[PDB]
């Protein structure tokens, strides 16, 4: 019995790791998408100031 | 005549001052020896602003730093009375540094340096090299900028200063001084060039594309800067504009005193014969972004003043162009309640090795946003009081830190206000 | 620039015959902070203590700075503490007072003890104590041994344990953990020993030991002294116990095969399979780390391969720390002692970091010193010693705050 | 004043350019080391349109070199005259696109194409009034295909007041390497016809017959090839450099050429190109020369102009030469095939003469045709396209990147409706 709940709960915990993984990739890119979008607004910026 | 006087303090400004020695030696034809050995009779005539024995106070808390000063070339060039030098040692310990080993080694280095200072005339101000992470250093250093302060008020005062970054962090208890040194540097010293290793492994990275770019050459980037910064003094040009000129140009508040600092040329060894040296060039590598010495990119915000020192024979008319080419184009990166918001400088001789140098001093409003990017740091770890002990132990209370607090809080508000 | 180092008990001296080894050998002015050597052995039985006295560096050692005692400590912290150091204690340290005399700029004193035992347990807590009345100000650097979980060569050992680190908390500065089950892992691991004694493990703790000094003895690129240690790596004055590691801990055959730079021997310094203590860092958060460097390293690499650990996410730091690195770079590059078992590297890393996986070992000790206390087993040798029955609860109490100190702080 | 910069894609392109800055600078009578050791001073005047001054006799080309694969630039290094490029225009990926249009177009195209960018903004503003711009890529491989193909649409963006030239080989049928060809070959057509100025089209078909028949060669490695597309390359932008009794710039000619915005696919041809057989058996005059420009087995394009009619037609000739010979011989070969010329234009061909003959030579033409025979190829190719996607092969490594079935549709169409207002005009 203990050998299978071994089992369960280290797919449990690569279930988890996985998703840690996902979660790197969704901070990383969101933080690319800042700069992008902040070069959008300063470029904005500029069309009024002129 | 116009004179200049040189402190070093810690390991950083030590290291960082014996490279600035030995270029400017070099440019005097000074041998390590300690004679004359030059060529053109220009240089005869200006050394009395650095010298021959340099006018030069080294002043640390460990002899390592005083041996590894002795034992390269160009340190049998220091009068022996002039390695003032503690012996204990501070060791990262702002509070060491700055209340319990400064109170005994600071009569000696005001000795020295009051005896350095009344031996010439007229003095045009000082020099400190320092950090602002250890604690023999920014502590040490820092006291003697109030010190001097309070004996020559009238004198000028410069200060290169390196910062730490989350990117290049040393030790840990580097916020904890970084924000009480900058609590002290706000209200005394004249204006700061702030400086960082992050940028210059960057530098290194990207533009000089160096593999293992040891300590030696980043303090070189640093000489090559102070070298060009003081060239106005050292000789003559088709205009000329002193450490004074400089101040009142770039200053429009008497709180924004740090400035960003470029270098340019700065190429690789493959390309070095592959560019052309063009004073268009040359401000197309000024007024890169990525070309500053500080992490803290100026095309985030605006800049309030910006000057540029050249030195070579150039035609004063290009410097005009481009330098209204420059603020024409992109008008929203300049503030718009000053117009004309670049000053300009001409001097004849270049550095030993190249035809025409350029030397950038920008006042932006992006320094708000390394300045944030401390507090972040020192607001974590002051709230549980983590490593609080080592300096409270020593004489300093929680309302100190709270008060540097409050001056990095109230500096980039009004970074933002004036923005 | 000069450092003292004592050595108590049968462990502490036979792992100071594998440091003065190293030591001379290592210098054939730089020599001025160790050397006649800065040292006092000394033990309460004449038996090990004689074996340096007829070795090979019987010239060496001022026959003086040999302290060797009558009678054994039995194995009791009590005897150790109170019968029989009260004789030997007073003659250490008149002679540790005309030892610092002779120096000028004395950076600290640095103890090695087996906390385990009765003269390493006992009158090396009565010696820290009566040190810091006479300096205070001077740093302590205590390098113990505690007992493993499941590897042990005593029975009574728990209570030597506890008994020791109540005392152990509030007089020494820096105290550096090394069990001996998780070295014996260690050689057996990454060296392919299958056999150890403890000359080997002696060995290698030697050139710990030789690692964060050498910024001492030698200049680098960025100098790292004895205090700094005190400042970095303490948050808060009762949290000073830190794991240690080493790399590359390589036999002969692999170091020649692998490739050794930065950044690969910063990631194994920093796996729980290469460690001194048998403890899992996972299980905890870390508050800060120091990272000695010696040999051909640049800065670069070593602030590049410190980024790669901060971003990996196997491992995790506390809130209260965000920039959790105190590094140092030394130019020597670590030497060998022909007969050691690891071989000739370019560079190598010490890394002594500080986290609550230690909080962890304290609650495992308790729990074994626990049970044997409550029906009075073995109490009855210690109380005829000159102790009693007050001692034992209230020590067992002052562990019990500390398992509170570092939930809290870790939360 | 008018400035020519060079951008130089893929494998292919990166070759075809190495050959041609040894022949330029030859030309300006450079030493491979970049320092200037001409004789006269026509050489002189006019290398601004190429090169730039660096320092004390130091020309440097105005090139970038772009691609993905460290060892296509490499080569270029080791030979000769690869010392003379700046190193910043070294732009270079390091993962690898591998004929996949869609991995050069959304895949790696992405995080290189801004970097690129840079450099060819830097090398824009370095000139002051700009003439336009040179591009050099395949339509089969992906790296050069798709990066290439978005660079053109980026530029389009940029600076959509410049001219551009793209020399693109296409694939064929019987000569046909990759596998993916259709897939490459129609949806970077699809790009061309909305970005591009005007295309030169070329095939390594014809380049394969010239090579057996007329130049006679034994071993003909791309070193060769290579060399008869840099020497014609060079002699469209000859007028330029170069001062003639009839100047004919790149705009001028462009003008001329194209009487449909849509029509912008060009037919090429060099003269002269003898074997060294016969080197020593024939003459240098007009006659000699027009009839090998004129050869339809001469083109540069496996696309026989024999089997459709020239719309327009154009001759770039160099040497010192009487334009009176020139439009009599070339009004001579356009009224005895007058079939094959087009109607309701008369005189469909623009002339114009350069003074200054490459180097061995007294007298070159070149020949750029913008015929109606161009609508084969792109039936010979579709046809290939229609028979893959009709039941999916190779598609998901695609549609799994990105692209969906509209894509095809819409690529489909556009070549279609392309085929179908070129055969219009027919
Ligand atoms: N690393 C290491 N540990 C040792 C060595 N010798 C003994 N120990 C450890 O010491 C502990 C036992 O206590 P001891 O050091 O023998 O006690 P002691 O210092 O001799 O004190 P007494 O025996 O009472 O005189 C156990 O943890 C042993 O593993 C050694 O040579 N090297
Ligand atoms: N008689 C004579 N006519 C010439 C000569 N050169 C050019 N032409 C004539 O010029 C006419 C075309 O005009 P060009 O002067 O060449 O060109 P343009 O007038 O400057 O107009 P652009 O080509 O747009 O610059 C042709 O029909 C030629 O007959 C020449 O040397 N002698
Ligand atoms: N540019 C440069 N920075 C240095 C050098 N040496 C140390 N530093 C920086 O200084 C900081 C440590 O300061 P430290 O020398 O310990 O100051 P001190 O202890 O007060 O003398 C580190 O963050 C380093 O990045 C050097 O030679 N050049
Ligand atoms: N004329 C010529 N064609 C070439 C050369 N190198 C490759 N090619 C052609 O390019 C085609 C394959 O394109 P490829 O090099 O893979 O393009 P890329 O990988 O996207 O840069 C083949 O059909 C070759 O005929 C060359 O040096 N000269």
């Amino acid at each position: 019995l203990y050998y299978l709940l071994g089992e369960r709960t280290r797919r449990e915990h690569l279930a988890m790791d996985m998703k840690v993984r996902a979660s790197q990739q969704l901070k990383k890119d969101s933080a690319d998408d800042l700069y992008t979008l902040t070069a959008h607004f300063n470029e904005m910026r500029a069309a009024k100031e002129q | 005549m116009r004179e200049i006087v040189h402190i070093q303090g810690g390991q950083c400004g030590n290291q960082i001052g014996a490279k600035f020695w030995e270029v400017v030696s070099d440019e005097h034809g000074i041998d390590p020896t300690g004679t004359y050995h030059g060529d053109s009779d220009l240089q005869l005539e200006r050394i009395n602003v650095y010298f021959y024995v340099p006018r030069a106070i080294l002043m640390d808390l460990e002899p390592g730093t005083m041996d590894s000063v002795r034992s390269g070339p160009y340190g049998q060039i220091f009068r022996p009375d002039n390695f003032v030098f503690g012996q204990t040692g501070a060791g990262n310990n702002w509070a060491k540094g700055h209340y319990t080993e400064g109170a005994e080694l600071i009569d000696s280095v005001l000795d020295v340096v009051r005896k350095e200072a009344e031996s010439c005339d007229c003095l045009q101000g000082f020099q400190v090299c320092h950090s602002l992470g250890g604690g023999t250093g920014s502590g040490m250093g820092t006291l003697l900028i109030s010190k001097i302060r309070e004996e020559y008020p009238d004198r000028m005062m410069l200060t290169f200063s390196v910062v730490p970054s989350p990117k290049v962090s040393d030790t840990v208890v580097e916020p904890y001084n970084a924000t009480l040194s900058v609590h002290q540097l706000v209200e005394n010293a004249d204006e700061c060039m702030v400086l960082d290793n992050e940028a210059l492994y960057d530098i290194c990275f990207r533009t000089l594309k160096l593999t293992t770019p040891t300590f030696g050459d980043l303090n070189h980037l640093i000489s090559a800067v102070m070298s060009g910064i003081t060239c106005c003094l050292r000789f003559p040009g088709q205009l000329n504009a002193d450490l004074r000129k400089l101040a009142v140009n770039l200053i429009p508040f008497p709180r924004l005193h740090f400035f960003m600092v470029g270098f340019t040329p700065l190429t690789s060894r493959g390309s070095q014969q592959y560019r052309a040296l063009t004073v268009p060039e040359l401000t197309q590598q000024m007024w890169d972004a990525k070309n500053m010495m500080c992490a803290a990119d100026p095309r985030h915000g605006r800049y309030l003043t910006a000057s540029a020192l050249f030195r070579g024979r150039m035609s004063t008319k290009e410097v005009d162009e481009q330098m209204l080419n420059v603020q024409n184009k992109n008008s929203s990166y300049f503030v718009e309640w000053i117009p004309n918001n670049v000053k300009s400088s001409v001097c004849d001789i270049p550095p030993k090795g190249l035809k025409m140098s350029a030397t950038f001093i920008g006042n932006s409003t992006a320094i708000q946003e390394m300045f944030k990017r401390v507090s972040e740091q020192f607001t974590a770890m002051f709230r549980r009081k983590a490593f609080l002990h080592w300096y409270t132990g020593e004489g300093m209370d929680e309302m100190e830190f709270t008060e540097a607090e409050s001056n990095m809080n109230d500096l980039v508000s009004e970074y933002q206000q004036y923005q | 620039r000069e450092v003292i180092s004592i050595h108590i008990g049968q462990a502490g001296i036979q792992v100071g015959n594998a440091c003065w080894e190293l030591y001379c050998l290592e210098h054939g002015d730089a020599f001025n902070t160790f050397f006649v050597p800065r040292c006092i052995f000394l033990d309460l039985e004449p038996t090990v203590v004689d074996e340096v006295r007829t070795g090979t560096y019987r010239q060496l050692f001022h026959p003086e700075q040999l302290i060797s005692g009558k009678e054994d400590a039995a194995n009791n912290f009590a005897r150790g503490h109170y019968t029989i150091g009260k004789e030997i204690v007073d003659l250490a340290l008149d002679r540790i007072r005309k030892l610092a005399d002779n120096c000028t700029g004395l950076q600290g004193f640095l103890v090695f003890n087996a906390v385990g035992g009765g003269t390493g347990s006992g009158l090396g807590s009565l010696l820290l104590e009566r040190l810091s009345v006479d300096y205070g100000k001077k740093s302590k650097l205590g390098f113990t041994v505690y007992p493993s979980p499941q590897v042990s060569t005593a029975v009574v050992e728990p209570y030597n344990s506890v008994l020791s680190t109540h005392s152990l908390l509030e007089h020494t500065d820096v105290a550096v953990m090394l069990d001996n089950e998780a070295i014996y892992d260690i050689c057996r691991r990454s060296l392919d020993i299958e056999r150890p004694t403890y000359t080997n493990l002696n060995r290698l703790i030697a050139q710990v030991i030789s690692s964060l000094t050498a910024s001492l003895r030698f200049d680098g690129a960025l100098n790292v002294d004895i205090t700094e240690f005190q400042t970095n790596l303490v948050p808060y004055p009762r949290i000073h116990f830190m794991l240690s590691s080493y790399a590359p801990i390589i036999s002969a055959e692999k170091a020649y095969h692998e490739q050794l730079s930065v950044a690969e021997i910063t990631n194994a310094a920093f796996e729980p399979a290469s460690m001194m203590v048998k403890c899992d860092p996972r299980h905890g958060k870390y508050m800060a780390c120091c990272l000695m460097y010696r040999g051909d390293v640049v800065p670069k690499d070593v602030n590049a391969s410190v980024a790669t650990i901060k971003t990996k996410r196997t491992i995790q730091f506390v809130d209260w720390c965000p920039t959790g690195f105190k590094c140092g770079i030394n130019y020597q590059p670590p030497t060998v002692v022909p007969g050691g078992d690891l071989a000739k590297v370019q560079r190598a890393v010490c890394m002594i970091s500080n986290s609550t996986a230690i909080g962890e070992i304290f609650s495992r000790l308790d729990h074994k010193f626990d049970l044997m206390y409550a029906k009075r087993a073995f109490v009855h040798w210690y109380v005829g010693e000159g102790m009693e029955e007050g001692e034992f609860s209230e020590a067992r109490e002052d562990l019990a705050a500390l398992e509170k100190d570092f939930e809290e702080v870790g939360a």
